[PDB]
RNA sequence: ACGGAAGGGCACCACCAGGAGUGGAGCCUGCGGCUUAAUUUGACUCAACACGGGGAAACUCACCAGGUCCAGACACAAUAAGGAUUGACAGAUUGAGAGCUCUUUCUUGAUUUUGUGGGUGGUGGUGCAUGGCCGUUCUUAGUUGGUGGAGUGAUUUGUCUGCUUAAUUGCGAUAACGAACGAGACCUUAACCUACUAAAUAGUGGUGCUAGCAUUUGCUGGUUAUCCACUUCUUAGAGGGACUAUCGGUUUCAAGCCGAUGGAAGUUUGAGGCAAUAACAGGUCUGUGAUGCCCUUAGACGUUCUGGGCCGCACGCGCGCUACACUGACGGAGCCAGCGAGUCUAACCUUGGCCGAGAGGUCUUGGUAAUCUUGUGAAACUCCGUCGUGCUGGGGAUAGAGCAUUGUAAUUAUUGCUCUUCAACGAGGAAUUCCUAGUAAGCGCAAGUCAUCAGCUUGCGUUGAUUACGUCCCUGCCCUUUGUACACACC
């Protein structure tokens, strides 16, 4: 099954709380925004952080989500 | 190890001309690739000089490396001519 | 360098604090080594044992070290430090701090006629260290301390000139005998004899005084 | 000549090894760490790492060139069409093969086992890497043999970068009894890597942002 | 793609675990026109270790 | 640690739903047993038995019957230039052009011989003295600090009820907080790219030159460069690409699971590489010029040479191969792969031409290779025809006779060919192995081995499904609960 790792959504929340302004509901704009702001080793990894990232932001701006 | 000593003197003199030996493990070769004599005669040539100094030995791969010390060269000295090599110098490029 | 992290040794770092008995009278904890560190230099270690314990894993077998190890000036102060780490070395060190932070005063006092400072006890007091109980007796001069070597290093550490001991119990656990003798001589300032019968009026804690100098970022 | 590129390139990395077991043997007092090989149009160069330099680069010359002669001869080289050349090292801390002959060395020249390791550990953490693991089996207090363990700072084992950033080196010593193992392993600091990587394949690092003080209400500039 | 399959093991025993080892061999050419200088310098001035280069007259 | 106790889980080396078989037959093949001058030897439940890359005619080669050789270094000491010592034609003698031994008599010169010391070798023992490597527990998910909490202490918590996941994977619950190893990330390989950079060792369109059917322009070929243009197909660099996206149903409306939409791809995308801590007297001294100790070292356990043996056959056992046919066999004919390999001081892959029923022969050729073999024209398979249920033309064992190839050497048949002999086998008892998608199964092919020999293995692609999308009933494991008089730990 699909369960994302701590390293993944350790990086999310991380990522989301210092920019949430500069962060959309998209992913390949998300996607895009980590090669600015954030220094990834891998290109599958960094699709799965954009990916869950951008899968909070997608229920965060639906109510306050609980971390 | 038997053998001749006109076949005993290329082997040393070979020794010492060029200062190195190139051996191989392969006893019942007959003739060395320098040194018109028997592979084994260098190889038990060389095993009764380092058993006593001289040379030094080392094995690899399947190959002796005869390599000839201090002590060696003053054997030879008394058992070739003069007083006064290869190991010593000779300095090459084609200078061309 | 020591950087603080506690409001306590902020006091200390800055010199708002000099001496330990400032502490020990208001009860305040202490966190950080490096507090009694500066507050009390000079504060000589004696390690007492090393011994092996063993343990069983998902498979065989796990061993390592443990190191007791007690610390103290020779005037009033004594600590004592149990730690059992994977090597020697860090285990000792680890159990020098844990010593420090540890340690504690000591009420020393005369055995009879009060010519000229302290020698032994003010009072008898006893520890118990699980089954292991401690005894200490005010003892004349040129008694000395009538101990076991274990228990006599400890309270010569401690600044002792002379006392007796009673000792009671399995003795040879070594880290218990110890651990009894220190509840012994810390217990020594709970005592109340009618010297502290007088009323005094409560300091305010320095954590007040300077609180200003005690806050953080 | 004339030989099979699927052929020859193998038959070269043979040549590699071949040579560099060779100077194992030979330059081990010498701390060998290893050799690069370059073909060049004329002139071959075997390049001799090894951290003790002047024992090999011999007396003006010499040593060096008994070691050049011993090659041509080997592999049939014309002379001079091949050419030895020295360097020392690039920190022995880093290399295991350094470190691996030093426990040799060391546990040869009599010392103690368990003092043998963390010298040996400690040189290397001192030698600003990120870990070190040794590992000594055979008869340590004789008898029924036995492991020891003797690690400091910090490994990894797994995918990649245990080709990376790690390299290990096993080492037969020969001891009064029977033989004991040396397993040195290295894993150096991928924040000085140079070239490739400079992180695990799994360093997440974010870029930290700026306090700021919005309104300021319009306005505009004109140039 | 260079493939040489063997055991694991040596003796014979165990699970029959098998290994693959590769060795990758690359190739490319290059084609020029260029005469007496630029002919013996681009040979050497492009030079580097693991890298086996080869130029070649014409014709035949 | 264990348990013939409890609760949970996970797993086609477990079962459910099934597929394919194996166990029955013959042959191949390994193991035992037996036999033998020897039938060398390792290994014995998963984790010994087409394993030791163990397909052995010499070799290998360790065993059996016999014959040589020193390659017994050096050092001390003794004989010896009234010659230490070496060699050999002949004959006798021997399997033998071994001068091994002997008959005669030449030779050759300090290199050898004798002895003690000391050494060199050994597929001789010891894997229960080791290393190194490996198998296994492990298709498993586990291991460990710092600070704080608990306990005199060994310890404990952190490392967990629940839910979630392939996962100590995560949400969460939380006297813990924050982290490292393992898992994941990572790497490889396979899928998409009309976007980039390119191509006579990759292709394509056009153009010359030329062939044939048609002739209404056309359709189909030939031409290693006629000449030009390109990069779709091929190759491989650089990047792009997926994140389980989007919506929907569930759920602490959390991790996540399910569904539908698109998408090259939505089972960890498929498949592997790697893989912690700790452990086993698991295997290997017969891989090693890796190695302790013992053993032996010139009537040698060293080495080499001649021949035999490892394959000897009342029988037990395992891995296989070929089959019982009509969804087939045989004969024609159609004709489509991918992974691969290949000759320098050498005889490897071999087209083509001729010869030969065949196997194979002979003269040439290309290729150190995206270039020559080779579009590896592979088999299954497809069409048409013959056979017509009969141990039949299914099946091809056993055996006779002959021709060729490898090799010094084929007898105890190396292999291949041709004719003839035409066995058991009519679906395989009790049992039992393997598997979930290009999978199972069927089909062959290259590569390892290799002078010759694959019924073995490592990979490859061709044809291509039924059944599941689950559970703990069986069998293993894992955590937790529990008992213990176990700790050399239920051998
Ligand atoms: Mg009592
Ligand atoms: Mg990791
Ligand atoms: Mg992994
Ligand atoms: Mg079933
Ligand atoms: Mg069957
Ligand atoms: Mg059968
Ligand atoms: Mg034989
Ligand atoms: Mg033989
Ligand atoms: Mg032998
Ligand atoms: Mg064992
Ligand atoms: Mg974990
Ligand atoms: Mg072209
Ligand atoms: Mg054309
Ligand atoms: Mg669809
Ligand atoms: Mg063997
Ligand atoms: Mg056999
Ligand atoms: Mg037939
Ligand atoms: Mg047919
Ligand atoms: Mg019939
Ligand atoms: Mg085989
Ligand atoms: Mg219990
Ligand atoms: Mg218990």
């Amino acid at each position: 099954g699909r369960v994302r790792t701590k390293t993944v959504k350790r990086a999310s929340k991380a990522l989301i709380e210092r920019y949430y302004p500069k962060l959309t509901l998209d992913f390949q704009t998300n996607k895009r925004l980590c090669d600015e702001i954030a220094t990834i080793q891998s290109k599958r990894l960094r699709n799965k952080i954009a990916g869950y990232t951008t899968h909070l932001m997608k229920r965060i701006q639906k109510g306050p989500v609980r971390g | 190890m038997l053998m001749p000593k006109e076949d005993r003197n290329k082997i040393h003199q070979y020794l010492f001309q060029e200062g190195v030996v190139v051996a191989k493990k392969d006893f019942n070769q007959a003739k060395h690739e320098e040194i018109d004599t028997k592979n084994l005669y260098v190889i038990k040539a060389l095993q009764s000089l380092t058993s006593k100094g001289y040379v030094k030995t080392q094995f690899s791969w399947q190959y002796y490396y005869y390599t000839l010390t201090e002590e060696g060269v003053e054997y030879l000295r008394e058992y070739l001519n003069l007083p006064e090599x290869x190991x010593x110098x000779x300095x090459x490029x084609x200078x061309x | 360098g020591w950087v603080p992290v506690t409001k306590l040794g902020r006091l200390v770092k800055a010199g708002k604090i000099t001496t330990i008995e400032e502490i020990f009278l208001h009860s305040l904890p202490v966190k950080e080594f490096q507090i009694i560190d500066t507050l009390l230099p000079g504060l000589q270690d004696e390690v007492m044992n090393i011994k092996p314990v063993q343990k069983q894993t998902r498979a065989g077998q796990r061993t390592r070290f443990k190191a007791v190890v007690v610390v103290g000036d020779s005037n009033g102060h004594v600590g004592l430090g149990i730690k059992t780490a994977k090597e020697v070395a860090g285990a000792i060190r680890a159990g020098i701090i844990i010593a420090k932070l540890s340690v504690i005063p000591i009420r020393r006092g005369y055995w009879g006629t009060n010519l000229g400072q302290p020698h032994s006890l003010a009072t008898k007091t006893t520890g118990k260290c699980g089954s292991v109980t401690v005894r200490l007796i005010p003892a004349p001069r040129g008694s000395g301390i009538v101990a076991s070597p274990a228990v006599k290093k400890l309270l010569q550490l401690a600044g002792v000139e002379d006392v007796y001991t009673q000792s009671n119990g399995k003795t040879r656990t070594l880290e218990n005998t110890l651990k009894a003798a220190f509840v012994a001589i810390g217990n020594t300032y709970g005592f109340l004899t009618p010297n502290l019968w007088a009323e005094q009026p409560l300091p305010v804690s320095p954590l007040d005084i300077y609180s200003d100098e005690a806050s953080a970022q | 000549a004339l030989i099979s590129k699927k052929r020859k390139l193998v038959a070269d990395g043979v040549f590699y090894a071949e040579l560099n077991e060779f100077f194992t043997r030979e330059l081990a007092e010498e701390g060998y760490s290893g050799v690069e090989v370059r073909v060049t149009p004329t002139k071959t160069e075997v390049i001799i790492r090894a951290t003790r330099t002047q024992d090999v680069l011999g007396e003006n010359g010499r040593r060096i060139n008994e070691l050049t002669l011993l090659v041509q001869k080997r592999f049939k080289y014309a002379p001079g069409t091949i050419v030895l050349y020295a360097e020392r090292v690039q920190d022995r801390g880093l290399s295991a093969v350094a470190q691996a002959e030093s426990m040799k060395f060391k546990l040869l020249n009599g010392l103690a086992i368990r003092r043998a390791a963390y010298g040996v550990v400690r040189y290397v953490m001192e030698s600003g890497a990120k870990g070190c693991e040794v590992v000594v089996s055979g008869k340590l207090r004789a008898a029924r043999a036995k492991a020891m363990k003797f690690a400091d700072g910090f490994l990894i084992h797994s995918g990649q970068p245990v080709n990376d950033f790690i390299d290990t080196a096993t080492r037969h010593v020969l001891m009064r009894q029977g033989v004991l193992g040396i397993k040195v392993k290295i894993m150096r600091d991928p924040a000085k890597s140079r070239t490739g990587p400079k992180a695990l394949p799994d360093a997440v690092t974010i870029i930290e942002p700026k306090e700021e003080e919005p309104i300021l209400a319009p306005s505009v500039k004109d140039y | 793609v260079l493939k040489i399959s063997t055991r694991k093991t040596p003796n014979g025993e165990g699970s029959k675990t098998w290994e693959t080892y590769e060795m990758r061999i690359h190739k490319r050419y290059i084609d020029l026109e260029a005469p007496v200088q630029i002919v013996k310098r681009i040979t050497q001035i492009t030079i580097e270790p693991g890298v086996d280069v080869e130029v070649v007259v014409a014709s035949n």
